């Protein structure tokens, strides 16, 4: 979704998940990633 | 989102936005016996 | 029309018309 | 009927609706999102 177009759209399912991680771990939060955060802690779907 | 609702216009060609479903056409009333869980309507070739 | 022509017209059977609204037209 | 059914395909794009794609992203990659739809629909028309 475009960052400036989330206002006018209607949304079916919304999920709000909240946690804290380290500075080198933020780039791992992405669809299809490797690493123990992405493999054993929190895995995003491939079509995210 | 926070958008203003508009009163019902009927039997005229009009752009319509029902819950983020953007389209263009004419609105009329029909005797389609929708079941209470049924929201949208479709036919041949999956057209709204 | 003769009875033969009436029988031939009734034998051949010619929502589907509303779905040809995406640039498709049938000329007479 | 096959032409009208084939009109509702994706051809490797994120959606099969032009208005849904156009109200979802910004132009500079919405154009490459819709170029695949263009290629598929020209191929379908030439086959027909």
């Amino acid at each position: 979704v475009s960052p400036t177009k989330l206002n006018d759209l209607c949304f079916t399912n919304v999920y709000a998940d909240s946690f804290v991680i380290r500075g080198n771990e933020v780039s791992q939060i992405a669809p299809g990633q490797t690493g123990n955060i992405a493999d054993y802690n929190y895995k995003l779907p491939d079509d995210f | 989102g926070p958008k203003k609702s508009t009163n019902l216009v009927k039997n005229k060609c009009v752009n319509f936005n029902f819950n983020g479903l953007t389209g263009t056409g004419v609105l009329t009333e029909s005797n389609k016996k929708f079941l209470p869980f049924q929201q949208f309507g479709r036919d041949i070739a999956d057209t709204t | 029309r003769s009875p033969i022509e009436d029988l031939l017209f009734n034998k051949v059977t010619l929502l589907i018309c509303a779905q040809k609204f995406n640039g498709l037209t049938v000329l007479p | 009927n096959t032409l009208v059914k084939q009109l509702s395909s994706k051809f490797g794009a994120i959606s099969s609706v032009l208005n849904d794609i156009l109200s979802r992203l910004d132009p500079p990659e919405a154009e490459v999102q819709i170029d695949r739809l263009i290629t598929g629909r020209l191929q379908s028309l030439q086959t027909y």
